[PDB]
Parts: structure tokens; C-alpha cells; sequence
DNA sequence: AAAAAAAAAAAAAAA
DNA sequence: TTTTTTTTTTTTTTTT
């Protein structure tokens, strides 16, 4: 309506520009973000079709916006400050004093509007029509030479990360001569805070990964990247190198395909030891992962040692006959595996993507250790909890700063999307006959990434759309293997009727209904163009049965989907993983009579048995089972008739067992169904 | 002769460098001379070669940090390089400026201070190393004595503040000032020097230095700075009203430093308020000495600010009365006349904007013609439908009529602003008195329907509205 | 004996 | 300037 209004009567709108400016202003100082995007609308369309004054008072009011500011607002107004860079940068030119002059306040704003003000600046500044006033250049160089000359961290982050968007920008021989100084500023004032070095390999690493830009600087920098790499970590295969360490020093982890009589080997124990530089190795790989894969375009022929090196730690063995010592060998320890499980994420974030056969087996095997020394980390937290080794993700945990559940998605380096490209293969089962933790960390992983992204450094530079455009290709036509082995496996399960293995399995399970649930509750598909996405996505639900009926109407793939997908019901392990596929059948069905199908199914979950495990009942908690009830409940034709059932059958608790005819019925579960039932009443 | 340097920094550090540094005592200008003849880029590797080859546990080293201290801070300025090269060295200095005792930068910022005195900083380049060195005294916890590294300081910014300032260095000492924390004392020490050199520069380079003053007031003290502009501009408009008893000089100076502070205002909402506190008429009943035509000028341009709105204009409306009342009081007894030397009234300067605000000061225009509607409108008669409700309400909405019709003949713009709204008060209101519009409505007309065939309809859209009118507002 | 869930009271924000 | 409603926190009670 807003763009309708502007574009046909913006000769009535013209005269009265202020007011409107006096308007938007009032709609970018207000909470829920469909007026603060109405604010932004207003104050893109007057910069638009106005005349030259009211550009000016545009541009400085969100300088005003931005300096002045609250968060959302100072968010805003870059975002705005962005696209008027990127529609008309003539109009922005000649109002480039006002935005030079945001440097002058930048206590006020925070790191990650930092990187898209810097953007802002840099994107006016490196246009050649306009070299005579290259004030803007001295002052931005000016404020990155002030900040990364500076003993606190604070400000050193800022000249870091506005010194390399500056040099990302202006790479699109002198400038590169350009490039080059300014980069080895930046380096040599991070080598002396350990931290602030691996701030600036994050964020070159960004820069390398986001913008591909033209690659002059990054040849140039790579043949010194491989060198540094390759004398500052790679030691020659020796057993026991030099110091005095009261642990026996091996080169473990090592795949032993590779001849151990070998060359590279990485060096943890002999770093760590020294600093009480070993703390910015993964990071620094993933620069030069990115390095070589613009080079060689996706090859890695001299970075395969990598992949298969022993690296150089103590015997990692569960120390429980190491105990009473909870001194800092302790905290060496764990951070020593911190650090391995850091290095081996961004291995297998490296060399996922190669499609080499015996190179996935090597893949495999780095997983299954990954999830080994897990396992061990746990174990040795089991040990301490207090003893926390705080090396957070660089972009926004360490500005926060300057037990397992925060650690697994805060501390740990993030993995890829393409990482999951590895769930292609088939799950091998070891009591029945890539293991099933192995597909658990998968899942584990991609569940937080949906839930995060749909309802996280590296992600959240991806739109949704190409999220789940992405998952719809690596997760459903590959996981629906993984759901009808499970199925198999389950089947088996209830037919015999160790332990490890089908709890495991179990979780497995729950995450891939928890992934199907968070993807089919996209708000995305309510939008008009993703429901050829659908006519994708359930045709492939629907290609699981028979194939053959291409070009089918919507009601006739959801019927054929939910008929493919009701079947699960007697393989359900536990409550919640029935709960998450009732949940989904539910949300899939609202595209289209139909509660017949999920008050039948919730009925059968009521009636199925759930067994008496103490961790299985309290499975059932009470929240859970509310929420059933709710859905049973409300998806019943016959309300008072149920309500009638439930009463019915709400008296033969005393008289049978001090546990019915109808089960999830106790005592304790009683207080839950008389709440659900008595609410239901109400509504 | 400098790849054995490199050579020895190749592999590891302070165990082949130091012994190469006691072979060369001597000579280091020269070779930094000749680097820039031929390189910057291996001016910045052999810088990088001696800091990592002399460090400063060793005291053998830091002579040799200082002597090259010394050398590419004089060549920074006195030596023509390239832009890159002076970039280089500038971050290399600032970035190595950390690993001192407290004397060695004591004696640097000594010889900074001892340049800036005399010296002829050919450019003054060298001044971007200057906070960064205090800023190092602000954390030296190594004790000294003679006192707490920022007491040094504090010396150091005194002995810097008291001391001579050259013509050319007042923007860039001002703008290093930014970076070095501060306390109230120090950028009120700032600030004072810095007010101090506005009479002795360019017209042209005071708004520049205006605006390092309102960035770096945000700190502690923002009355001062304020009170400074305004003394001093307004000491400027009465020596050119002496001299016409430089114009598009001084009014596109004033109309560059009433912008600042608007802006200023803007992004931060209490130099606004130490502004009006300053400048308000109202303390208990005197007319105050800091209302000029400059002044005057700054709170109409303040007006466009939102927030200030009412709040200022409400300040000029009770600051004309009081100024009627005063000049009432002393015209009615020659007791008051011969004590009383004859003061310009707000009334007088409020004319005198009018007639300023000819050239670019769009900005100003605006609130004279919101200051104008709102004397008329709120001191125009209707006792008649006693002197003190009358002649001090009689004279305030004739100085609004004054204010209109002023305006009204030099903007040229502002015509369908005021014409409209006067016959939107004329027409609308018929029932209170509106004698005032009428009279106001006639001059306008009456001076030049010449210029007023050029804003026209507003008059015959009120044509359509004459049938509802009383009579005697139709025949007037 | 400890942990979890649910309710009630207090604070804060919007009309 | 005043009142209501929602959200968050804390306590208490029940269960494992």
C-alpha cells in the first residue's frame, strides 16, 4: 500500500516531506518490527522520490538514529543506510559528511552493527568518481589505527573487524599494496593478545567465506598462510619430544592408514605446556581450508595429511585413577580436549564436501572420534564442574564476556551445512547386524540449527529460505533411509521382547520427528511462492509408497503423505517422539474430516503400553502428556461423549491396582487429565 | 646491508639481533633516509626487524627505540615521503609505544610539548603518537617520583594547555584531545585554551574547530563551550554593527556554527538543555546580556529540533515581554534614565535576525514565522470586542505583525505560510477579535500585490468561505 | 532428601 | 496521571 502510495502520488506526498519525516521518526522509536519496518519504509521512500533537501534530512536523521539510538533502532537505521548506498550512492555522496561523522560516537554501538557501519563507510569511500573527497578514507584510517593501536580488547576488536571490512571492500597493483599494509597492521598488533590474533582469523575467515571479491590479496596472503601453518603447528613423527611433562607424551588419533614413520604431526601438549597461539588452531586452519579452496577450487592435495595426522597429546585414557587431582593439570587436561575436539570439528567441517570414497571413511572415522572424546570431555566435567575452559565463538560470546547443554552449541566451533552431505550413507547396527552416535551428533546438531533458525556465527549469514531449501535436499530423500531402518530396527526390537544401543537409537528417533516438525511448521510455506517447495517436499513423503502419479492435486499428496506416515505409530519407543509425530501429522494436516485420523492416533497412544522404566515414566512427564490431551481432546468430534469416555473410565483406578484399561492412567497422572479435562469443559 | 637484518629475523629473536645492533652503533637516520628514497615497505620490515630484535627487559635496546623514536618522528614531518610510508610508520610507533617505563615516555611527551612550543612541525603528522603515550602514562602502574603515572599526566596536559599553541595546530590538538581520557578538569583545561585561540585564526577555520569542541564537550564540560561561541560570536556582530556605523563572510560562518550545534543537540538531547538554561530571560524578572542577535538566531534554529519546540519558544515569547516592560518602565521616569545606559532590546534583535536571516538561514526563517503567530496569537486584544494587560500585550502583537510582514517581504518562500494562515485566522476564528490579522493581512497586500500575484489562490479560496462571515468581517 | 511443577504475588508496560 | 493485564520469580507441595 506504502509503495502504491509513494510511487503514483509522490507530487501530492512532495510538499509536505517534514511531516512524513516527522512521522517515520515516531515509527522507528516503537517495539513490534512491522512498524519499525514501516518507519524504515517511509524513510526509504522520502530519500527515494524527494528532491535533494529532504535526501539531506533523510540521511540525517538516520545518522541522528544510528549515534543518538537504542539497539533495534540503530539496526534499522543501517539497514536502511544500506540499501540507500546500494539505490542510489550519488544522492549518498553528497551527503557523505554527515555518515564520516558517525565515527566520533562509536561508544554507543556494538560490534555486529560495527561490521555493517563499516560496510556503509567503505561502500561510499571506494567509488573512483568520486577520489577528491577521500576524507573519509583518512578518518576511517585514522580510527582503525587508533583503535588497533590500544592495549584494551575492546577497542581492539572494533579496529579488527572495521581494519578488515574496510580491506574486504576494498577488494572488489597499488590498492593491493593498500591491502597488504593494512593487513600486516593488523596482524602485527594482534600477535602480542592471544584472543584478539583469533578474532582477527575469524573474521578474515568470514570475509574469505562470505565475499569469494577479487582474488589478488588472497594468493598473496595464502602462500604465507600454508608456510606459518605448516613451521607454527607440523612437527616431524618423533615419539617424545623435548621438556619435562609428568604425562607420556604419544602421537595419538592418528588414522594409521598413514604410515607412522611419517612426517606431520600436530603439536598440542609442548604448546599449551609452554603458554602455562595453540588457542587460534582452528580457526587458522579454517583460514587456510578457505584459502586453498579458492585456489584450488574445492582441491586440498597437500592439506590430506592434515586430515590423518597424529596429533601430539598425552594418553588420553579416562583418568579415574588420576583422581584426588583437581589442581591445573586438571583444567590442562580438559582444555587440551577442548581444543583437540575443536580441531577435529574443523576437520570434518573441511573435508565433508570431497565426494573420495576411502576420504569419507577417513571422514567417518574422525566422527566416531569426535564423538569418543566427547564422551571423555564429559567424563573428565564429571570430574569438575567448576573448572570451565572459556574459549567462546569470537563474534558475539566474547564481547558478553569482555553445564554440557551451553558448552554443546556456545564453546565448540560450529559445524557446516554441508556437513551434513555425510548422512547419505546407511546406518550399520552392531547388536542386531556410520554407527548410530554418529548419526546422533548429526541430528543432535541439525535440530538446534532449525529450531534457531526457524523459530550461530556462520548461519545466520544464510537466508531461511536457503536453509531450508538446502534441508530439503540433505535432509528428507536421506533421512527417510535412516527413519525405515529405524523402523526395521524397532520392529525387531518389539518382536525379541544392549541397552546403550536402543536408548541411542531412541533419541536418534526423537530428533529426526523433532527435524520433521521444524521443518514442516515453516511460516515461510504461508507465503505464495514456497508451495511448489511443498509439491516438492510431500510429493517425496508421497514417493515413499508408489511412484507413478505424477501431477497430482495438494489434498491427494497430503493424504497420501499422512497414510505413509501414520505407520510409525507401533515403532514409537517413548512419549515424546509420539508426541512430536502427532505434533507433525497436526501441522501438515492444517493445509487441507481430517481429526478423525489424529483423534484415532492420539486415542492409540493413550492405549499403548510406554513401559515402566523410571526415566521412561518420567518421560511422561506432565507437561507432555497435557499437551496430548489437548490435542486429543480438542480433535474429538464428540466433546461431552469423550469427556463421557475419560469419566467412564476415570472411576476404575481404585477398584484394579493402588494402571487400568485405558493406560498413562496413575495416581500422579491423574492431576494432569483432570486439569486437561475440566479445562477442555471450559473452552 | 639490510637483508642480514632480515636474515637474523628470519629464524628467532634477541640472540643474533642484539649482537648485530652492538656491530652498528651509529648511522640509522641516513639508512632510514635512504630506505625512503628507495622503499617504505622495507622501511616498515627493518622497523619490525629492530622491535622485534631490541626489546625492553634489556636497556641496551630502548636507547636505540628512542633514537629511531626521534629520527621517523622528524621525518614524519620535515621529511616529504609517501602517503603509505608516513601511514606506516605513524601505526608502527603507535602500536610499539606500549613497552616503556614511565620516564622514556615522559621525556617523548616532553619533546612533543618542547615541538609543539617552537618547533616547526612542517605538517604535524607526528601528533596522532601524542594520546596514545598518555594514554600509556593513564595505565603505567609502575611507580615514579618526583607521583602516579596519571598525575604525569595531568602535568603533562597542563604544561601543554598553559603553554603557547601555534595558529596551525589548535584543530589537530583539539582533535588528539578526543582520545585521551579525560577527566572535567583537563577538557575544561582543553576547552579554555581552546577558546582562548579563536581570535587569532581564519573566520573560515573556526567552524571546523567549533565541531572538535561540541564532539569532545560531550565529556564534561558543555556550558563552557557554549557560552564561549556564543561570547565570542556575539562580540562579532556588535564590533560589525560598530564598524557599519568581512557581510557574507560572517553570516555564512554563523550559519555554519549555528548548524553544528543544532546537530550536536540532536544527538545529544542535554546540550540543548544547558542552552536554554543558559540563555533563559526569565531567572527571576532581568532581561539578561546573553540574548544577541547570534543567540537569538540559535534558539530559533533549535526550534526544528522537536522536542525544544514549545519549550523555546515559550522562552523568546516571555523574554519580549519582559523586554517591554523594562523599556516601559524607564521611558515613563528620567530617575531610571540617567542610571540606566541605553541597552539594545530584544525587540531590536529580534529585527536584526530578520534582516540577517536574508542570505542562507532558511533554518531560522521557520521559527520567526512560528515565534510571530504565536505573539500574535497569544497577546492580541480582546478586552474590547489600564496600561500594564495593554501596553506591554499591545507592543508584543505589533512586534508579531512586525515579525510577519518582515519576513513575509524578503522569503520568498514563507508567502502561502503566512498568507495562508492569516486568512485561515481571519476567516476561521470571526467570533474573538481579529483586528490584528486584518491589519496584518492589509500590509502584506498593501505593500506589494506586485508580490503577491505569486501566491494568489490563497486569498481566492477564502473567497468561497465569505458568505458564512459576519458582515463587519466581510467588509473588512 | 532433593528436584520439579504449579500457583500467587509483584513489577512493568500500555491505553 | 491512573488502572489493568501479562510476565516473571519465588515459594510450597508432591513425587521419586
Amino acid at each position: 500500500l506504502l509503495q502504491s502510495t509513494f510511487s503514483v502520488h509522490y507530487l501530492v506526498l512532495k510538499d509536505m516531506c517534514s511531516s512524513i519525516l516527522s512521522l517515520a521518526q515516531s515509527l522507528l522509536h516503537s517495539l513490534d518490527q512491522s512498524i519499525i519496518s514501516f518507519g524504515s519504509l517511509l524513510y526509504k521512500y522520502a530519500f527515494k522520490f524527494f528532491d535533494t533537501y529532504c535526501q539531506q534530512e533523510v540521511v540525517g536523521a538516520l545518522v541522528t538514529h544510528i549515534c543518538s539510538g537504542n539497539e533495534a533502532e540503530v539496526d534499522t537505521a543501517l539497514d536502511v543506510l544500506l540499501e540507500l548506498v546500494v539505490l542510489n550512492p550519488s544522492a549518498m555522496m553528497m551527503n557523505a559528511v554527515f555518515v564520516k561523522g558517525i565515527l566520533d560516537y562509536l561508544d554507543n554501538i556494538s560490534p555486529q552493527q560495527i561490521r555493517k557501519l563499516f560496510y556503509v563507510l567503505s561502500t561510499l569511500a571506494f567509488s573512483k568518481q568520486n577520489e577528491a573527497s577521500s576524507h573519509i578514507q583518512d578518518d576511517m584510517h585514522l580510527v582503525i589505527r587508533k583503535q588497533l593501536s590500544s592495549t584494551v580488547f575492546k577497542y581492539k576488536l572494533i579496529g579488527i573487524i572495521g581494519a578488515v571490512t574496510m580491506a574486504g571492500i576494498m577488494a572488489a597493483d597499488e590498492q593491493c599494496t593498500q591491502v597488504t599494509s593494512l593487513l600486516q597492521l593488523v596482524h602485527s598488533c594482534s600477535e602480542q593478545s592471544p584472543q584478539a590474533s583469533a578474532l582477527y582469523y575469524d573474521e578474515f575467515a568470514n570475509l574469505i567465506q562470505h565475499e569469494k571479491l577479487d582474488p589478488k590479496a588472497l594468493e598473496w596472503v595464502g602462500q604465507t598462510i600454508c608456510n606459518d601453518f605448516q613451521d607454527a603447528f607440523v612437527v616431524d613423527s618423533c615419539v617424545v619430544p623435548e621438556g619435562d611433562f609428568p604425562f607420556p607424551v604419544k602421537a595419538l588419533y592418528g588414522l594409521e592408514e598413514y604410515d607412522t614413520q611419517n612426517g606431520i604431526a600436530i603439536n598440542l601438549l609442548p604448546l599449551l605446556f609452554s603458554q602455562d597461539s595453540p588457542l587460534c588452531l582452528a580457526p587458522y586452519f579454517r583460514l587456510l581450508r578457505l584459502c586453498v579452496e579458492r585456489q584450488h577450487n574445492g582441491n586440498l592435495e597437500e592439506i590430506d595429511g592434515l586430515l590423518d595426522c597424529p596429533i601430539f597429546l598425552t594418553d588420553l585414557e579416562p583418568g579415574e585413577k588420576l583422581e584426588s587431582m583437581s589442581a591445573k593439570e586438571r583444567s590442562f587436561m580438559c582444555s587440551l580436549i577442548f581444543l583437540t575436539l575443536n580441531w577435529f570439528r574443523e576437520i570434518v567441517n573441511a573435508f565433508c564436501q570431497e565426494t573420495s570414497p576411502e576420504m569419507k571413511g577417513k571422514v567417518l572415522t574422525r566422527l566416531k572420534h569426535i564423538v569418543e572424546l566427547q564422551i571423555i570431555l564429559e567424563k573428565y566435567l564429571a570430574v569438575t564442574p567448576d573448572y570451565v575452559p572459556p574459549l567462546g565463538n569470537f563474534d558475539v560470546e566474547t564481547l558478553d564476556i569482555t553445564l554440557l547443554l551451553h558448552n554443546s552449541h556456545a564453546f565448540f566451533r560450529e559445524l557446516d551445512i554441508e556437513v551434513f552431505s555425510i548422512l547419505h550413507c546407511g546406518l550399520v547396527t552392531k547388536f542386531i547386524l556410520l554407527g548410530p552416535p554418529e548419526l546422533l551428533f548429526l541430528l543432535e546438531d541439525l535440530s538446534q540449527k532449525l529450531e534457531s533458525m526457524l523459530t550461530f556465527s556462520h548461519l545466520q549469514q544464510r537466508s531461511a529460505q536457503e536453509i531450508v531449501h538446502c534441508v530439503f535436499q540433505l535432509l528428507t530423500p536421506m533421512c527417510n533411509h535412516l527413519e525405515n531402518i529405524h523402523n526395521y530396527f524397532q520392529c525387531l526390537a518389539a518382536e525379541n521382547h544392549k541397552v546403550q544401543e536402543y536408548h541411542i537409537m531412541s533419541s536418534c528417533y526423537q530428533r529426526l520427528l523433532q527435524i520433521f516438525h521444524g521443518l514442516f511448521a515453516w511460516s515461510g510455506f504461508s507465503q505464495p511462492e514456497n508451495q511448489n517447495l511443498l509439491y516438492s517436499a510431500l510429493h517425496v513423503l508421497s514417493s515413499r509408497l508408489k511412484q507413478g502419479e505424477h501431477s497430482q492435486p495438494l489434498e491427494e499428496l497430503l493424504s497420501q503423505s499422512v497414510h505413509y506416515l501414520q505407520n510409525f505409530h507401533q515403532s514409537i519407543p517413548s512419549f515424546q517422539c509420539a508426541l512430536y509425530l502427532i505434533r507433525l501429522l497436526m501441522v501438515i494436516l492444517e493445509k487441507s474430516q481430517n481429526k478423525e485420523k489424529i483423534a484415532s492416533l492420539a486415542r492409540q497412544f493413550l492405549c499403548r503400553v510406554w513401559p515402566s522404566g523410571d526415566k521412561e515414566k518420567s518421560n511422561i512427564s506432565n507437561d507432555q502428556l497435557h499437551a496430548l490431551l489437548c490435542i486429543y481432546l480438542e480433535h474429538t468430534e464428540s466433546i461431552l461423549k469423550a469427556i463421557e469416555e475419560i469419566a467412564g473410565v476415570g472411576v476404575p483406578e481404585l477398584i484394579n491396582s493402588p494402571s487400568s484399561t485405558f493406560p498413562t492412567l496413575t495416581r500422579h497422572t491423574f492431576v494432569v487429565f483432570f486439569r486437561v479435562m475440566m479445562a477442555e469443559l471450559e473452552k | 646491508m639490510d637483508q642480514k637484518i632480515l636474515s637474523l629475523a628470519a629464524e628467532k629473536t634477541a640472540d643474533k639481533l642484539q649482537e648485530f645492533l652492538q656491530t652498528l652503533r651509529e648511522g640509522d637516520l641516513t639508512n632510514l633516509l635512504q630506505n625512503q628514497a628507495v622503499k617504505g615497505k622495507v622501511a616498515g620490515a627493518l622497523l619490525r626487524a629492530i622491535f622485534k630484535g631490541s626489546p625492553c627487559s634489556e636497556e641496551a635496546g630502548t636507547l636505540r627505540r628512542r633514537k629511531i623514536y626521534t629520527c621517523c618522528i622528524q621525518l614524519v614531518e620535515s621529511g616529504d615521503l609517501q602517503k603509505e610510508i608516513v601511514s606506516e610508520i605513524i601505526g608502527l610507533l603507535m602500536l610499539e609505544a606500549h613497552h616503556f617505563p614511565g620516564p622514556l615516555l615522559v621525556e617523548l611527551a616532553n619533546e612533543f610539548i618542547s615541538a609543539v612550543r617552537e618547533g616547526s612541525l612542517v605538517n604535524g603528522k607526528s601528533l596522532e603518537l601524542l594520546p596514545i603515550i598518555l594514554t600509556v602514562l593513564a595505565t603505567k602502574k609502575e611507580n615514579l617520583a618526583y607521583l602516579s603515572g596519571e598525575e604525569c599526566k595531568k602535568q603533562l596536559i597542563n604544561t601543554l594547555c598553559s603553554g603557547r599553541w601555534d595558529q596551525q595546530y589548535v584543530i589537530q590538538l583539539t582533535s588528539m584531545f578526543k582520545d585521551v581520557p579525560l577527566t572535567a578538569e583537563e577538557v575544561e583545561f582543553v576547552v579554555e585554551k581552546a577558546l582562548s585561540m579563536f581570535s587569532k585564526m581564519n573566520l573560515q577555520e573556526i567552524p571546523p574547530l567549533v565541531y572538535q569542541l561540541l564532539v569532545l564537550s560531550s565529556k564534561g564540560s558543555r556550558k563552557s563551550v557554549l557560552e564561549g561561541i556564543i561570547a565570542f560570536f556575539s562580540a562579532l556582530d556588535k564590533q560589525h554593527n560598530e564598524e557599519q556605523s568581512p557581510s557574507g563572510e560572517l553570516r555564512h560562518v554563523e550559519g555554519t556554527i549555528i548548524l553544528h550545534i543544532v546537530f550536536a543537540i540532536k544527538l545529544d538531547y542535554e546540550l540543548g538543555r544547558e542552552l536554554v538554561k543558559h540563555l533563559k530571560v526569565g531567572q527571576q524578572g532581568d532581561s539578561n546580556n546573553n540574548l544577541s542577535p547570534f543567540s537569538i538566531a540559535l534558539l530559533l534554529s533549535v526550534t526544528r529540533i522537536q522536542r525544544f519546540q514549545d519549550q523555546v519558544l515559550d522562552l523568546l515569547k516571555t523574554s519580549v515581554v519582559k523586554s517591554f516592560k523594562d523599556l516601559q518602565l524607564l521611558q515613563g521616569s528620567k530617575f531610571l534614565q540617567n542610571l540606566v545606559p541605553h541597552r539594545s532590546y530584544v525587540s531590536t534583535m529580534i529585527l536584526e535576525v530578520v534582516k540577517n536571516s536574508v542570505h542562507s538561514w532558511d533554518h531560522v526563517t521557520q521559527g520567526l514565522v512560528e515565534l510571530g503567530f504565536i505573539l500574535m496569537d497569544s497577546y492580541g486584544p480582546k478586552k474590547v470586542l489600564p496600561s500594564l494587560s495593554r501596553m506591554p500585550n499591545q507592543h508584543a502583537c505589533k512586534l508579531g505583525a512586525n515579525i510577519l510582514l518582515e519576513t513575509f517581504k524578503i522569503h520568498e518562500m514563507i508567502r502561502q505560510e503566512i498568507l495562508e494562515q492569516v486568512l485561515n485566522r481571519v476567516v476561521t476564528r470571526a467570533s474573538s477579535p481579529i483586528s490584528h490579522f486584518l491589519d496584518l493581512l492589509s500590509n502584506i497586500v498593501m505593500y506589494a500585490p506586485l508580490v503577491l500575484q505569486n501566491c494568489s489562490s490563497k486569498v481566492t479560496e477564502a473567497f468561497d468561505y465569505l458568505s458564512f462571515l459576519p458582515l463587519q468581517t466581510v467588509q473588512r
